[PDB]
């Protein structure tokens, strides 16, 4: 769960970087 | 989902922009 | 709008943090 | 929002808690 | 200790609180 | 050894987040 | 206090990389 | 030269995210 | 350079991509 | 792929913290 | 305390070391 | 090259050091 775990960590923050004013949901 | 197929193989900045609002 | 960048980068993280399995919505 | 109330002024782990799903 | 700990498995905030000061 | 350096970076982001005030002695 | 928040996410990390295998303390 | 410093260190991950397999160069 | 020109006013992933080899 | 991608962002914020002024190239 | 030493002005990594164990 | 010499086995600052400008 671990690796999951931290792969979740960079994937909101390029979600952060990629959609912009357009914000997102994160549901893992 | 995004975890499902993103944390398996990588994704571009293309891919994940289908996550977005 | 760059220290509002800088800000949301950090909430963005925390929310992941937090929030867990539940995820989060993240709207600029 | 989020940016509004939160960059301006520090939030608790609590205050955050409303942003999740 | 708390990489033993919580990069074995995967930790809540309420456990990784146990490390705090 | 790395997979526990990148794990390690996220639980010090973590425990900075959770400790608050409190602070925290981190030991590898 | 954000912008000391924000500083004193990066000094953690700043700290976790180099301290290494020492470890290190972070007391706000 | 905090803000700077802090600007840098996002401005850096933001790179490695649209550069890609291409890499990029930052200098200060 | 990047920092002057992205840290005083912000850039969008377009303009970063001019620093990218 | 992923595991390396992780790896990587943890990468350039090293080289951003330890090459200072220096600056750096990052080629993956 | 390293937030009033290392967040008004910026730390070398040396000094840094300061707050090592 | 980097990916290759400290993805697979951990890199001190010192070796990183050998990638800066
Ligand atoms: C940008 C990014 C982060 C994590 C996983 C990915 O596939 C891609
Ligand atoms: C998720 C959460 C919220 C508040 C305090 C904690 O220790 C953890
Ligand atoms: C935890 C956090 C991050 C960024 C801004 C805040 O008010 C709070
Ligand atoms: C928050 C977090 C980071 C790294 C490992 C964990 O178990 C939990
Ligand atoms: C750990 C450390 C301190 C100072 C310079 C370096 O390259 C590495
Ligand atoms: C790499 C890149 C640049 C701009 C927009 C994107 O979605 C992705
Ligand atoms: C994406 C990004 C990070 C830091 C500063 C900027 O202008 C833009
Ligand atoms: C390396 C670092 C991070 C944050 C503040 C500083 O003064 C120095
Ligand atoms: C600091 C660091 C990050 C990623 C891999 C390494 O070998 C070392
Ligand atoms: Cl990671
Ligand atoms: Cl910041
Ligand atoms: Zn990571
Ligand atoms: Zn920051």
């Amino acid at each position: 769960f671990v690796n999951q775990h931290l792969c979740g960590s960079h994937l909101v923050e390029a979600l952060y970087l990629v959609c912009g004013e357009r914000g997102f949901f994160y549901t893992p | 989902g995004i975890v499902e197929q993103c944390c398996t193989s990588i994704c571009s900045l293309y891919q994940l922009e289908n996550y977005c609002n």
